[PDB]
RNA sequence: AAACUCCAGUUGACACAAAAUAGACUACGAAAGUGGCUUUAACAUAUCUGAACACACAAUAGCUAAGACCCAAACUGGGAUUAGAUACCCCACUAUGCUUAGCCCUAAACCUCAACAGUUAAAUCAACAAAACUGCUCGCCAGAACACUACGAGCCACAGCUUAAAACUCAAA
């Protein structure tokens, strides 16, 4: 189905960043996926230090890729994250799109709970 | 301007001023209030060991080093050898919740330092080690 | 009540006004409850639609002298 | 306690007896003892509040039912 | 209705065409998901 | 097992989806889906097959059909997950439950239990 | 606003697993607890240890 | 160890007042409830103890609340006698 | 209930294992 | 008979049943600003129910959201975004007084 | 006291271990169990009850074979306490707790409160605990102790588990 990919690139100059964005859009289309969207969240200081292929990162890019793959495409893009050393963190989530949040009434107020003990005189 | 109890940004532009230094390049105090022994050492902003007290150092040894008059004691002792090498203004950052937790933070203060920030950095694991078994007392 | 409806739109849209209820006298009425007599008789000429016969009732009481300030 | 006054001065003006104040044990049950042998108990015990200060009946309802005494209560 | 909303969205969709072109575009523009809510329940973008 | 290019089931009647773009097929498709919506086609498939009015889904031959599916499905789950104690409980309990609707189907309308015994190819057996 | 006691303890209807086992029945008594006095603290260490760091240096 | 530093449970001393701020960086402590972790994590509880600790917690919690809430609803009842002698 | 009943099979095990363990 | 009996109805004061401040609104673990709304400045502790006011099918997903965005890069753990530290105040709470 | 001093404090690098806060939530699963994140598969039955001759599971501890090493820790060693201390306190360390595969089949496996369908009326009801009952079915129980035992039988179990007696004894439990 629809997933998103929270892709945290390493900060890098253009020619590198696009080319990175490119060749990882690849892999989803070897892999069957149909890539629909490419977002672009910015550049921010990452709030921990991050370390990978034995480098450590201080900024990252943020980049958001949505596409429909089958299930099966899923673990075969999650292994080919880690081998790339220019990736500073790679997740695949369900879109959060797809979920249809169902609407809501509002808040019924929770009676005290009553009848929890005899009315016995102690 | 109101004082914020938040401490200003490094990366950020801060008006605040300590004898000309600004809040990330003033000497740090960590202090280690054990349930048994107090330890204190000061540094400065580039990690370079400027002063440094214990109990144990300070003419205390055993039980009589769980105490708060000894982590005060080691304050004040922390405090001379750094006052030696130009030290005024320093960060505070306590761990542990011994009893010198707050007498060893007072002898750096009776002991000419002025102290500008705290922090408790104290080491709670988020799930980690198992700790040791109950006591059977 | 079959006015207790009406009551419930009029504290909605208007709320309780100025005026203070005087629940000592047995005859006392209020603007809610004059709203009510007013939103009554209208109905009986033969109107059906809730919300045309809320503002005409509105309209009968302003021409009246009876003010009607809305929470808005 | 609000018409605790109220109910001794009508008591008073129509010729009858009011008990407004604490209800010590045994005014019904036991009062050939608290008074004495010849005592007359109430034929008639009307309540004008049937509870107590702690909202519970009250003790002499409970009491006039023994000593087979009607009672008129509000 | 869903098959003709979602037919209309893949005529601009990325595919191994519109892929350096698409690459670029992002590069230049940006998004923010971020927002916050107060106590009135009212929606405050960032201003950025 | 259905194609992997079948459409899905809510798909399967639209108008007009024989003209769509090769890519919104693929979407519409089985790749595209999970498991599940891919046994719904695999039990309409029986459920044309064998039962006269595919349309009920209420009657003892659509039970054993939708169980049937179910069973299938815990056998290739097994099959991939051999020390699944809580799917190994479903599916003994899914076997010993269809074998009650089919002694129930049996005792009372034995014509249509050999079309389901022979469309789902279940051999069934008296108990010991 | 207090904690919700619906399913929380084990009961006749109650299907799920008790959430709260109490030692005592949840009903409110008619006497709260007594104020606990402070514990006593040693007073005056500060101005004792700068009266006796003079002593050792005179 | 890979967060930054001098941001979490830190504190600003105003004006000299040490004092002050070691009470507000304790009573921030205690109010995320990180005081009373440190001390239960000294010696291990197991986990049939914490049950029962966090039990007795929160049917302690539901008892001080009812009745703080009770004293709060009779605290205007506390007023003088109006019908004295009565 | 007072845990009479099964100190008098808290011993009996004990005792059993012990006799099982000699011999 | 008499018109004046009393009718069966549902009661027509009833006031609206309350919402969170979050009902009817999406939340997305990339909602940094958001979720910093819901944890201490000084730890980065996930507040309680009693704190936040949310309900709780709202609170499991601020919940959710927080633990995935910390694992992802999104926000900090130990403590709360310094650049986020103006948002409005949505929970009661006070640690100054 | 012993131990350590190849130590401690600040800083950086850095898991096959364990999952603060949320959780004042009360959800899921047959029970046992389940509380870091992501993905895949997936949560039986269109009447109910029903197998202690059946099948599939069953916390922890333990066995078997190959690995992982942070922490905790039976046993053991050292230090102390004590009339003695094969314990409580302190320190060091192993089995073990983890992973893979195969076993073991026990618990205060207890919410000691059977499954389904109902009722809140009468006599509500020994006591206490977690109010009293109706219909139906299955399992189980008939004084205490001997006895979670002996014998027989079955079991990957071999110091084991399951099923389970008798004699003598007591007038109580
Ligand atoms: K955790
Ligand atoms: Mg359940
Ligand atoms: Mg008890
Ligand atoms: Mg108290
Ligand atoms: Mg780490
Ligand atoms: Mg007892
Ligand atoms: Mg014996
Ligand atoms: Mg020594
Ligand atoms: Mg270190
Ligand atoms: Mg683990
Ligand atoms: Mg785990
Ligand atoms: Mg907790
Ligand atoms: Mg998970
Ligand atoms: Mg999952
Ligand atoms: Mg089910
Ligand atoms: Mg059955
Ligand atoms: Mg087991
Ligand atoms: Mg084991
Ligand atoms: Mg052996
Ligand atoms: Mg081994
Ligand atoms: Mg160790
Ligand atoms: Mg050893
Ligand atoms: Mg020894
Ligand atoms: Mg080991
Ligand atoms: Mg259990
Ligand atoms: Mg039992
Ligand atoms: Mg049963
Ligand atoms: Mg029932
Ligand atoms: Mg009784
Ligand atoms: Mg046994
Ligand atoms: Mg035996
Ligand atoms: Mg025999
Ligand atoms: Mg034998
Ligand atoms: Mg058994």
């Amino acid at each position: 189905p629809r997933y998103e990919l929270a892709l945290i690139l390493k900060a890098m100059q253009r020619p590198e960043t696009a080319a990175t964005l490119k060749r990882t859009i690849e892999a989803l289309m070897d892999r069957g996926a149909i890539v629909r969207d490419l977002e672009n969240l910015g550049e921010r200081a990452l709030p921990y230090r991050i370390s990978a292929h034995s480098q450590q990162h201080n900024r990252g890019g943020y980049f958001l890729v949505d596409f429909y793959a089958p299930t099966a495409a899923v673990e075969s893009m999650v292994e080919h994250l880690s081998r790339d050393i220019d990736v500073i963190r790679g997740n695949i989530v369900k879109h959060p799109l797809t979920q249809e949040l169902k609407e809501c009434e509002g808040i019924v107020p929770v009676p005290l709970a009553e009848k929890l003990y005899s009315t016995k005189k102690r | 301007t109101k004082f914020s109890i938040y401490p200003p940004i490094p990366g950020e532009e801060s008006s605040l001023r300590w004898a000309g230094k600004k809040f990330e390049e003033i000497p740090i105090a960590h202090i280690k209030a054990s349930h048994n022994n107090t330890q204190i050492q000061v540094v400065s902003a580039s990690n370079e060991p400027l002063a440094f007290a214990s109990c144990g150092t300070e003419g205390f040894r055993n039980a009589k080093k769980g105490t708060g008059i000894a982590a005060q004691t080691a304050g004040i002792a922390a405090a001379a050898r750094a006052k030696q090498k130009g030290v005024i203004h320093i960060r505070v950052v306590v761990k542990g919740l011994g009893p010198g937790r707050l007498s060893a933070m007072h002898g750096l203060i009776m002991g000419g330092l002025e102290v500008i920030s705290i922090t408790d950095n104290t080491p709670i694991p988020h799930x980690g080690c198992r700790p040791r078994k109950a006591r059977k007392l | 009540y079959h006015e207790d409806r009406i009551r419930a739109k009029f504290y909605s849209v208007y709320g309780s006004g100025q005026r203070a209820f005087d629940l000592f006298n047995p005859n006392f009425k209020s603007t809610c409850q004059r709203f009510v007599e007013k939103y009554t008789e209208l109905q009986k000429l033969g109107e059906t639609d809730e919300e045309k016969l809320f503002v005409e009732t509105g309209k009968a009481l302003l021409a009246e002298g009876v003010i009607l300030r809305r929470v808005g | 306690r609000q018409f605790s006054y109220l109910i001794e001065n009508m008591a008073r003006d129509c010729g009858e007896y009011a008990h407004t104040r604490y209800f010590r044990g045994g005014m019904l049950t036991n009062a050939r003892l608290l008074f004495g042998p010849t005592v007359r108990l109430p034929d008639l015990i009307i309540f004008l509040h049937t509870l107590n200060n702690i909202f519970e009946p009250h003790v002499a309802v409970r009491d006039a039912a023994k000593m087979n005494i009607p009672t008129v209560g509000i | 209705r869903e098959v003709l909303q979602l037919q209309e969205e893949v005529k601009n969709f990325i595919t191994r065409e519109n892929l350096e072109a698409r690459v670029e575009a992002a590069l230049d523009s940006r998004k923010n998901y971020n927002w916050a809510i107060t106590r009135e329940g009212l929606v405050v973008r960032p201003q950025r | 097992d259905p194609p992997p290019s079948t459409l899905l089931k809510d798909y399967q009647n639209v108008p007009g989806i024989e003209k769509v773009d090769d890519v919104v097929k693929r979407l519409l498709s089985l790749e595209m889906a999970n498991k599940k919506e891919m046994l719904k086609i695999k039990q309409e498939q029986f459920m044309k097959k064998i039962v006269a009015n595919p349309e009920d889904t209420r009657s003892l031959e659509a039970r054993i059909i939708a169980l049937s599916v179910k069973i299938r499905s815990y056998e290739e789950h097994l099959e991939k997950h051999r020390k699944d104690k809580a799917h190994k409980r479903y599916l003994l309990m899914s076997i010993d439950q269809r074998k009650k609707m089919l002694k129930n189907l049996r005792n009372t309308n034995y014509d249509v239990f050999e079309k389901i015994c022979w469309g789902l190819g279940i051999e069934y057996t008296f108990p010991p | 606003a207090t904690p919700s006691l619906r399913g929380r303890l084990a009961r006749f209807g109650n299907p799920r697993k008790p959430v709260l086992k109490p030692n005592k029945p949840l009903i409110l008594a008619n006497r709260v607890g007594e104020r606990r006095r402070e514990k006593g603290e040693a007073t005056c260490i500060t101005e004792m240890s700068v009266m006796m760091a003079c002593w050792k240096q005179n | 160890a890979k967060h930054l530093k001098f941001i979490a449970r830190t504190v600003m001393v105003q004006e000299g007042n040490v004092e002050s701020a070691y009470r507000t960086l304790n009573r921030i402590l205690t109010m995320d409830g990180l005081i009373e972790d440190i001390k239960h994590r000294r010696y291990y509880e197991k986990p049939c103890r914490r049950r029962q600790r966090e039990s007795y917690e929160r049917c302690r919690r539901i008892y001080n609340m009812e009745m703080a809430r009770k004293i709060n609803f009779l605290m205007r009842k506390n007023r003088a006698d109006p019908w004295q002698g009565c | 209930k007072n845990v009479l009943k099964i100190r008098r099979r808290k011993m009996n095990h004990h005792k059993y294992r012990k006799l099982v363990k000699k011999t | 008979s008499n018109e004046d009996l009393p009718i069966s109805m549902e009661n027509p004061y009833k006031e609206p049943l309350k919402k969170c401040i979050l009902c009817g609104k999406h939340v997305d673990y990339k909602n940094v600003q958001l979720l910093s709304q819901f944890v201490s400045p000084f730890t980065g502790c996930i507040y309680g129910r009693h704190i936040t006011g949310l309900c709780g099918k709202k609170q499991k997903e601020i919940t959710k959201a927080i633990k995935r965005a910390q694992i992802m890069g999104f926000m900090p753990v130990t403590y709360k975004d310094p650049a986020y530290l103006k948002d409005p105040k949505v929970c009661n709470i006070r640690y100054r007084e």
